[PDB]
């Protein structure tokens, strides 16, 4: 077959990583083993793990649209508002 | 023939008058099996000791052969001889082995062989894969019980031992309720009965400990993974028979079915096994081999093999194991006859060869646990007993949808997941 390109993949037998040496796995077959063992615990405490970490990242970032959309959503409603069409006239 | 008496130590002879040389051995019910994680090896040591130089070079200077093996069931130690000095081999077993074990744990000579047995498993550990990557399966197999203990024993555990643990263990062991006392090649029954009688030869009390967990078998496996060898050697096993079992010779023969297989002999690429369809055409595998391994618990019925294609690993392992399912469904009578004759004539050398010290090794641990040895001619009807049906019956039983064990080392990378392994185990054909 012609020739190909030159990838950072290979496949099984050539996958193209680092030579490993001195790592050791082990496993147990899943018909030797109980699923859902620890599904309580990891809804109530693992997950409030990950959320007391990540959550300033989202909360911050949406704490500051949050309120510029809604100073100007009642602005908006003051403006055309029977009080604030003296205000309306001269941003018109 | 083979004759027993529980008189004294259980004594157990088989005469061959053909033969030119004597064989006397105790043959002990513990093994490796016996010890724990934390003095594992202490058999192996104890082994070492009795192959020590200075009792080695006692016994050879009176004409005398030691012999010493470690196994999972039994410790043999043997003493070998021409035909008309096998009483002193009993003298010399009984003033070295028995009697006084003071010398043979000095310090000196316990560093030594210490040091020794600390480099001869450092070299295996690295050195020796195929046998290794057995090791590792017995130890994934049987994890967490006794049978999973290798042999020859750990490097971390080996530094700890001390005199002391050894003197313990031959205290719990080395008892007359555990021993039988065995004769093989060109001595008489009665004369080894009669010898015995003339010197006391009495080991010790009794009460060896029992062991509170029996041995289990898990589905599970372990990756040595190691980039820097030239092939992936890998082992795969299933629960089988343990000695004593009703299906233990037809496990035999459908491991016979199989057989082995080296790619650079001409002749063993004719054999009628149809596995090697499969294999010749891309060159899958440099040699392979299948198994039937049975202790007093359990068993290992499986295959090992050995290749350079380190791109195709997943075929062989898919062929092989499509022809072990064709074993419960579409077994062919000509497979049956042509393994019977191939396991008579595969039992008939290992049972009848020239060397003693095999036979001795045979018949001390056979009467350990079945009490009497069976005779090669009723061996051979039950194996002309076995039909179609006794087949299908078993591997149905014993490999159909049932969980494995697998231990590899080397470029094992083609090697896929666990769960695509176990999948191959059915057919979803039928
Ligand atoms: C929600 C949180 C919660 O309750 O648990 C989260 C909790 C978090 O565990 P974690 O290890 O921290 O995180 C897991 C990963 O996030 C995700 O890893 P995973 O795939 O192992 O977890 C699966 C995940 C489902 O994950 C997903 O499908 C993606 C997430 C989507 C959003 C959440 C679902 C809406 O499970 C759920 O969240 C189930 C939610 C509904 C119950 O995990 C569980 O409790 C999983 C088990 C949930 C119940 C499964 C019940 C199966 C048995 C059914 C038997 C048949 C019945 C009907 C017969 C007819
Ligand atoms: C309150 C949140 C409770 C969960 C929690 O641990 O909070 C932190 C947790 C973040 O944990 P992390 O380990 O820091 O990051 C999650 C990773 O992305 C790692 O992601 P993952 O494997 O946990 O899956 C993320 C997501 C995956 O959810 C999906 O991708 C949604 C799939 C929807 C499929 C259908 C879409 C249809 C069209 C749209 C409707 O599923 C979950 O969050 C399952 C949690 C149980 O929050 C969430 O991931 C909330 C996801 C809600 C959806
Ligand atoms: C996305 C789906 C990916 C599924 C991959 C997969 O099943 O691969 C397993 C496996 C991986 O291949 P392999 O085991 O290395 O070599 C083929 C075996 O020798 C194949 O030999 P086998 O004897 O192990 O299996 C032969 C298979 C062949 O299946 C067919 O020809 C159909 O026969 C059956 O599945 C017969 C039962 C079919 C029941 C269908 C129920 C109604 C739908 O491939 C199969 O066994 C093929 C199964 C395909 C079943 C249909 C899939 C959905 C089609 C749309």
């Amino acid at each position: 077959g012609p020739p190909s390109g030159k990838t950072y993949m290979g496949w099984w037998g050539h996958m193209g990583g680092p030579k490993q040496k001195g790592i050791t796995s082990y496993a147990v077959s899943p018909y030797a083993q109980k699923p859902l063992q620890g599904i309580f615990h990891n809804a109530v405490f693992n997950s409030f793990r990950r959320f007391k970490s990540q959550f300033l990242y989202v909360l911050i970032p949406a704490g500051i649209y949050w309120y510029w959309w809604k100073n100007g959503n009642e602005y908006n409603e003051f403006l055309y508002s029977k009080a604030g069409r003296e205000e309306l006239e001269r941003v018109n | 023939e083979v004759t027993q008496l529980s008189n004294g130590i259980v004594v157990a002879t088989e005469h061959n008058p053909s033969a030119h040389t004597a064989s006397v051995g105790v043959v002990f019910g513990s093994g490796a099996a016996n010890e724990n994680p934390y003095n594992n090896g202490v058999s192996n040591l104890w082994k070492n000791i009795f192959l020590s130089k200075e009792n080695s070079a006692v016994a050879a200077k009176e004409g005398l052969a030691l012999s010493s093996n470690i196994s999972r069931d039994f410790q043999s130690y043997i003493v070998s001889s021409l035909p008309g000095s096998t009483d002193k081999s009993l003298d010399f077993l009984n003033q070295s082995f028995i009697q006084q074990k003071a010398n043979l744990l000095s310090s000196s000579n316990f560093e030594a062989t210490k040091k020794s047995v600390l480099k001869q498993v450092q070299d295996f550990e690295e050195n020796d894969h195929p046998n290794r990557v057995l090791e590792h399966l017995h130890s994934t197999a049987f994890q967490n019980t006794p049978l999973s203990l290798p042999t020859r024993g750990t490097l971390e555990s080996l530094e700890n031992l001390v005199v002391a643990d050894l003197e313990s263990f031959a205290n719990n062991h080395f008892l007359n309720s555990n021993a039988v006392v065995v004769g093989t090649g060109n001595i008489k029954h009665e004369d080894l009965v009669n010898s015995i009688e003339s010197k006391n030869l009495s080991l010790q009390t009794g009460t060896k400990p029992v062991l509170k967990k029996k041995a289990a078998f898990l589905g599970s496996e372990v990756r040595l993974r190691d980039d820097t060898l030239p092939k992936a050697w890998i082992s795969l096993a299933v629960e089988g028979e343990p000695v004593n079992s009703p299906n233990y010779f037809v496990a035999k023969l459908a491991a016979q079915i199989f057989g082995s297989y080296n790619a650079f002999e001409p002749a063993s690429r004719l054999q009628g096994i149809k596995l090697l369809d499969n294999i010749q055409e891309y060159q899958l595998c440099d040699n392979f081999n299948h198994f039937s391994l049975s202790y007093k618990d359990s068993g290992l019925w499986g295959f090992s093999t050995a290749t350079r294609n380190v791109t195709m690993i997943d075929d062989l392992i898919h062929f092989t194991l499509k022809q072990w399912n064709r074993l419960t469904i579409s077994v062919t009578d000509t497979e049956v006859e042509r393994a019977k004759s191939l396991l008579k004539l595969q039992l008939g050398q290992l049972y009848e060869s020239g060397n003693p010290v095999n036979d001795a090794n045979l018949l001390g641990a056979e009467v350990l646990i079945k009490g009497s040895k069976l005779s090669l001619g009723e061996a051979f009807k039950k194996i002309d007993a076995i039909t179609v049906k006794d087949v299908k019956a078993w591997a149905g039983k014993r490999l159909w949808d049932q969980d494995i064990a697998i231990a590899g080392t080397g470029q094992i990378e083609g090697l896929l997941d666990y769960m695509r392994i176990r999948s191959d185990m059915s057919m979803m054909r039928w």
